[PDB]
Parts: structure tokens; C-alpha cells; sequence
């Protein structure tokens, strides 16, 4: 599932937590492949995957 | 006599009277003020967002 900077009232308040808790699968797997994907339209420095 | 019309009202109360001298007070509070504790009761159209 995809990463949120902000839940929003149309998302239930635990969202991008319960997103962080599902994207430890790569972030303490040392052997996931990850494939970061930022949106073109938007600049580098806008994404979250960065962190 | 002119600077009152100029710095004043020069056929123009509300646009011209105190809307540059609006400017002017938060520009000598800003002056003064490095911080924008006492600019708090001053209002002003901020742009703000992402990139």
C-alpha cells in the first residue's frame, strides 16, 4: 500500500501508521528489492519514499 | 497640502489611504520586530504548499 504525508477525513487516522508498520516487509529486510517510484509531475524533493 | 492628498487620501480612501500605509506599518514592525510576535495582529495573504 502505498505511503500518505497526511491522513485525510476520507481515510481512517491510522493509515500512513499501519502503511509505515506494512513497509518494514523492505525497510528491515536486508534481502527486499525495493522499487522507489516518485511521481513525474511532481519534484524529487515533494515524495516520501525518500525517507 | 500635497503630501496629505499624496499620503493620505488622493481620491482613493480605502485602495490608496491606508493600504500602502498598511505596508508601511508592517514593514517598520518588521524593522523593528526581526520576529513576528507583535505582527500577530496584523494580517496578510500567505501563499504556502509543497512543490
Amino acid at each position: 500500500p502505498g505511503v500518505i504525508n497526511t491522513v485525510t477525513s476520507g481515510m481512517a487516522p491510522d493509515t500512513k501508521e499501519t502503511i509505515f508498520s506494512i513497509s518494514k516487509a523492505y525497510m528491515q529486510n536486508p534481502n527486499a528489492i525495493i522499487l522507489c517510484i516518485q511521481d513525474g509531475s511532481v519534484d524529487a524533493e515533494r515524495s516520501i519514499v525518500t525517507d | 497640502v500635497l503630501q496629505k492628498d499624496d499620503k493620505g487620501i488622493h481620491h482613493r480612501k480605502l485602495k490608496k489611504s491606508l493600504i500602502d500605509m498598511y505596508s508601511e506599518v508592517l514593514d517598520v514592525l518588521s524593522d523593528y520586530d526581526a520576529s513576528y510576535n507583535t505582527q500577530d495582529h496584523l494580517p496578510r495573504v500567505v501563499v504556502v504548499g509543497d512543490q
